[PDB]
Order: structure tokens, then sequence, then C-alpha cells
């Protein structure tokens, strides 16, 4: 959270 | 955030990554959560669309016309495009105001539609889903659950 899959 | 998502809802945005990769994409953008939405097939956004006449067909066509794909496949994480984050956190308060601790499916549209700005809004309008008609759409089969 909240740039990439699950960032 | 993502904890907070159910697992349908993360299901949609892992694929939505795997949607753009596939079209040589470098971002995964919010037409890209609109085909995730549509592909992961089970959820209350995936039978909105449905219900409108958005098919993962016509959807496609319009990404294809408005972005086109690029020349490679990608490797690795896929960033999230500006829109893109801003839809996922406004799944958050739409979650919220309709009296749910999780994020479902329904969020991410409704959160979708709330942007209203980037390329899965242009495409809704395009293959004939109003905004106000998708949120209106979404809150009817809501409100048939409660039966």
């Amino acid at each position: 959270w909240l740039a990439f899959v699950l960032v | 955030m993502y904890e907070r998502f159910t697992d349908r809802a993360r299901r949609v945005v892992v694929l939505a990554q795997e949607e753009a990769r596939m079209l040589n994409h470098n971002y995964i953008g919010t037409e890209h959560i609109l085909l995730g939405l549509i592909h992961e097939g089970e959820g209350v956004a995936a039978k909105s669309l449905e219900s409108l006449g958005i098919s993962l067909e016509g959807v496609r066509s319009q990404v294809e016309e408005i972005i086109g794909q690029g020349q490679q496949a990608p490797s690795g994480h896929i960033p999230f495009t500006p829109r893109a984050k801003k839809v996922l956190e406004l799944s958050l308060r739409e979650a919220l105001q309709l009296g749910h601790n999780y994020i479902g499916t329904e969020h991410i549209l409704l959160g979708l539609i709330r942007e209203g700005e980037g390329v899965a809004a242009q495409v809704l309008v395009k293959l004939g889903a109003e905004l106000t008609r998708v949120r209106q759409q979404v809150i009817q089969l809501l409100s048939g659950y409660l039966e």
C-alpha cells in the first residue's frame, strides 16, 4: 500500500 | 490497507496487474482495475457490470483504441498510476459509508466511478454506462441482497 501489488 | 480487502477484492487487484502485463503495459491503470473486476467474474462488481451490458470484450476493444499495447510484457512489479491509486483510496470511503468494515469488489467499482476521470471512466461512458447509472445499479443490487 499504495504503489504495487500488494504494498 | 489491503488487510481490509476481501479475498475477492484482493484477487481483483492481483488480476489487474496481470491484465496490464499481458497487454504489454508498464502501469496498472484504472482500466486494468476495470478489466480485473469483470474478469474475476463472481462478486457484486462483476454482476453490476454484466447487468449494464459492459463486457470484457467491450472494455478490451476500448482499451486497445485508447491506449494500445506495448512491445514487450514486463517482468516484476508494475506500479499503479496516480488515478488507480486514487481509486483504491476512494474504495475505502465507499465501503465505510455503505456500512462495511471490509472492502469488497463493489467498493472498488464505486471508487472507480467516484474518481470518475481516468481511462476506465472514459471506457464506461463510451460503452453507454454513465457513472450515475453504474452507481445506482450497484445500489440496486446491494438492496436486493438485504432481502
